[PDB]
RNA sequence: GUUAUCACGGGAGACACACGGCGGGUGCUAACGUCCGUC
RNA sequence: UCCUCCUAAAGAGUAACGGAGGAGCACGAAGGUUGGCUAAUCCUGGUCGGACAUCAGGAGGUUAGUGCAAUGGCAUAAGCC
RNA sequence: UGCCUGGCGGCCGUAGCGCGGUGGUCCCACCUGACCCCAUGCCGAACUCAGAAGUGAAACGCCGUAGCGCCGAUGGUAGUGUGGGGUCUCCCCAUGCGAGAGUAGGGAACUGCCAGGCA
C-alpha cells in the first residue's frame, strides 16, 4: 500500500516535532486535489486549512491540481498564516519528495513573507 | 562486581532538571514528556516536576512521564 | 502500444464476454515480466554471469540487475553477499514487444515441444516457469553463444486466482499442453 | 422429586468461608440471567449425601431458600485436591 | 509521641556474637547439617 | 582485574571455599548526517538439486540478525543500501 | 443540519483476524512516455506533469456475521502481614490485603477539529 508507506515514513518528524512542541504547516498532496494545513502543537487543532478541491481558491486556477495550484495554495496559506499570527510555524511536508509541487509551495509560502 | 539496577525514583515522586528515574539495563520503559534517554539507556528527567508511570502502545511498553508542579 | 492496442481491441473482448465481468477493469491486466538466471554456477566462475548479463541486455531493452545471496548454507557452501545471477524486470513497451518478439516465433519453434503447463501455477495465477536452451531465442546467435544456459520467466498479473491464468493462456491461444 | 435445602448468606470473605469450613459448612453461588448473583450456605455431609447420587450429573437441582424453589442446574464444582471435602459449587438458574 | 527528625563541632566503645522466629540457597526435594534478608 | 543469570524472598541492596561462563579485543569504518529498504522457516514451478547454490509467487513477523561469552532491549529500528 | 468521503489527534487486540455485501455524488485508486521537477545499486524500483479516455477492480471507506480472537465481574480458590497452638518436612485458629484461571457480561466500538459531496 502506498497511503501507508507515506504516513510511516512522515511519522518520523511527526514524533521528532512532538518534543519541540510547536505549530507545524502540513500538506498532503495528490494529482487530483491538494490539501493543506496549519496544525498547533498539540496535534488536535489547526488555525488554518485550505483545500484545491475548493471554488474560493480554484477560480484563478485552471485546474484543482497543478504546479501553479500548488503554488497559488502555498502563498494563500502564507498570507493567511501570517495575517493569523501563527508565530514562526515549522515545516512538515507529509512524508512527501522535496522536488515538485511541494517544493512550488514551500517556496510560495517562504517568499510570502516566512521564516522556516 | 554487582551491576547497579532498579528504579531510582518512583512515581508521584519529585524529580529536578538532569535527574535520572531509572537506570535501566536495556529500555524496558520509554520516555514521554519532560524525559530523555541517554547514550546508556538511562531515563533523565529535564525539568522539575512529578514522576508518573503509564502503560499504552501495541505492545503495551511502559513510558514514564513527568507532570511540572 | 504496437500489440497492447490489440490486446485492448480482441483480447478484453473474448475475456469479458467468456467472464460476464462487470467492470470495465475487472478482465486481468498484466504487471510486468521477470526473466531471471538462477545458473548458481557462478562461484566456479564470475565472467559467465557478465556474459549473460550482457546477453540479457542485448536481448531485452534494459541491463539486468544482479541479485545477492539471500540465506546461507553450510551444505552448498555459499556465502552472503556474494553475487550469483541477474534478472530483467520488462515494463512497457519494452516488456510488450519482448513479449510479441517471443510469442511470434520463438515459442513455436523448441525441441520437444510437449506444451506448456496451465496447472503450474503459484497460487494466486501468476505464472513462472522455466526455460533452458538459451538458443531457442532469436537474438542468442552462434557467434555469441558460451554454454547451453536456463533461465526463468515469469509473467507477473494483477489477477489473483488460477482462473484468471487460464483466461489468459486460452486468449494466448494456448496451442496445447 | 429431590429435596434440597439451603440456608441465607450473611457473611463474605476467606474468613467466613475458613469459619464454615471449621463449622463443617461450605458456601455456593448462584448466578446467571439478570438477576444478581447469589451466595447461599449449605452444611457439608448432607451436600456430600445428595452428591452421592449418579445422576446429579444431569439431573435440575430445586434449591429450597427462604420458602422459595429455584431450579439451577451445577457447572463446577472446586473440590479440595486431595481430601474428600467439598468448599464451593457453581449453579446456574436454567 | 518531652522534636521522638536532620545538620556542624569534641569525646567515645566494638570492629571474633550465640539461641529462637519468619522466606529462601547449598545439601541427595536424607534432615533438626550449612549460609543468607529481617525481628 | 573487569563483565553476564540465579541464589537475592512481586522497591533497592543482599553473603559462604555456592551453583554456571567470556575478555585484556576491536574503527581513519564497523561513527555521524540525510534519502530509502526491511526478518529464519515452509509451500508452488525449477537440465544442473542429493530435501539442504539462487531463482518468479504465497504464508511467516522477529524463534533471524543485532562483530565477541552472556543479560536487557532494537520494526519508528540499535538490521541493510 | 440527516447521510457519504479524505486529512489532522486521542485510545492501543470492545478498535485485532477470517467470510459475504456495497461504493463513485465529492474524495480516493488504476495510465503513456518522459530528452523536461525529481533518479534509479537497470527499471519511472520509490516519488513528479497533462486528468479523466474509461472503472470501483489489487488495495481502500462502510454494513452484517460474536465465526477466530480480545476485555472481563460478584463470588470462590491458592497465597500472604500480625498474636497463638498442633502429631512442627507441614497444617489450623482471630483478623486485614487478596490470586491466576473460569462464568455472567461487553462488544463488529468511541470521541474533538477541518475539507468536499447528495440534501
Amino acid at each position: 500500500d502506498k497511503k501507508s508507506a507515506r504516513i510511516r515514513r512522515a511519522t518520523r518528524a511527526r514524533r521528532k516535532l512532538q518534543e519541540l512542541g510547536a505549530t507545524r504547516l502540513v500538506v498532503h498532496r495528490t494529482p487530483r486535489h491538494i490539501y493543506a494545513q496549519v496544525i498547533a502543537p498539540n496535534g488536535s487543532e489547526v488555525l488554518v486549512a485550505a483545500s484545491t478541491v475548493e471554488k474560493a481558491i480554484a477560480e484563478q486556477l485552471k485546474y484543482t491540481g497543478n504546479k501553479d495550484a500548488a503554488a497559488a495554495v502555498g502563498k494563500a496559506v502564507a498570507e493567511r498564516a501570517l495575517e493569523k499570527g501563527i508565530k514562526d510555524v515549522s515545516f512538515d511536508r507529509s512524508g512527501f519528495q522535496y522536488h515538485g509541487r511541494v517544493q512550488a509551495l514551500a517556496d510560495a509560502a517562504r517568499e510570502a513573507g516566512l521564516q522556516f | 562486581e554487582a551491576k547497579r539496577l532498579g528504579v531510582k525514583r518512583f512515581g508521584g515522586e519529585s524529580v529536578l532538571a538532569g535527574s535520572i528515574i531509572v537506570r535501566q539495563r536495556g529500555t524496558k520503559f520509554h520516555a514521554g514528556a519532560n524525559v530523555g534517554c541517554g547514550r546508556d539507556h538511562t531515563l533523565f528527567a529535564k525539568a522539575d516536576g512529578k514522576v508518573k508511570f503509564e502503560v499504552k502502545g501495541p505492545k503495551n511498553r511502559k513510558f514514564i512521564s513527568i507532570e511540572a508542579e | 502500444a504496437k500489440l497492447h492496442d490489440y490486446y485492448k481491441d480482441e483480447v478484453v473482448k473474448k475475456l469479458m464476454t467468456e467472464f460476464n465481468y462487470n467492470s470495465v477493469m475487472q478482465v486481468p491486466r498484466v504487471e510486468k515480466i521477470t526473466l531471471n538466471m538462477g545458473v548458481g554456477e557462478a562461484i566456479a566462475d564470475k565472467k559467465l554471469l557478465d556474459n549473460a548479463a550482457a546477453d540479457l541486455a542485448a536481448i531485452s531493452g534494459q541491463k539486468p540487475l544482479i541479485t545477492k545471496a539471500r540465506k546461507s548454507v553450510a551444505g552448498f557452501k555459499i556465502r552472503q553477499g556474494y553475487p550469483i545471477g541477474c534478472k530483467v524486470t520488462l515494463r512497457g513497451e519494452r516488456m510488450w514487444e519482448f513479449f510479441e518478439r517471443l510469442i511470434t516465433i520463438a515459442v513455436p519453434r523448441i525441441r520437444d515441444f510437449r506444451g506448456l503447463s496451465a496447472k503450474s501455477f503459484d497460487g494466486r495465477g501468476n505464472y513462472s516457469m522455466g526455460v533452458r536452451e538459451q538458443i531457442i531465442f532469436p537474438e542468442i546467435d552462434y557467434d555469441k553463444v558460451d554454454r547451453v544456459r536456463g533461465l526463468d520467466i515469469t509473467i507477473t498479473t494483477t489477477a489473483k486466482s488460477d482462473e484468471e491464468g487460464r483466461a489468459l493462456l486460452a486468449a494466448f491461444d494456448f496451442p496445447f499442453r | 422429586m429431590f429435596t434440597i435445602n439451603a440456608e441465607v448468606r450473611k457473611e463474605q470473605g476467606k474468613g467466613a468461608s475458613r469459619r464454615l469450613r471449621a463449622a463443617n459448612k461450605f458456601p455456593a453461588i448462584i448466578y446467571g440471567g439478570k438477576e444478581a448473583p447469589l451466595a447461599i450456605e449449605l452444611d457439608h455431609d448432607k451436600v456430600m449425601n445428595m452428591q452421592a447420587k449418579a445422576e446429579f450429573y444431569s439431573e435440575v437441582l430445586t434449591i429450597v431458600v427462604d420458602g422459595k424453589e429455584i431450579k439451577v442446574k451445577a457447572q463446577d464444582v472446586q473440590r479440595h485436591p486431595y481430601k474428600p471435602k467439598l468448599q464451593h459449587i457453581d449453579f446456574v438458574r436454567a
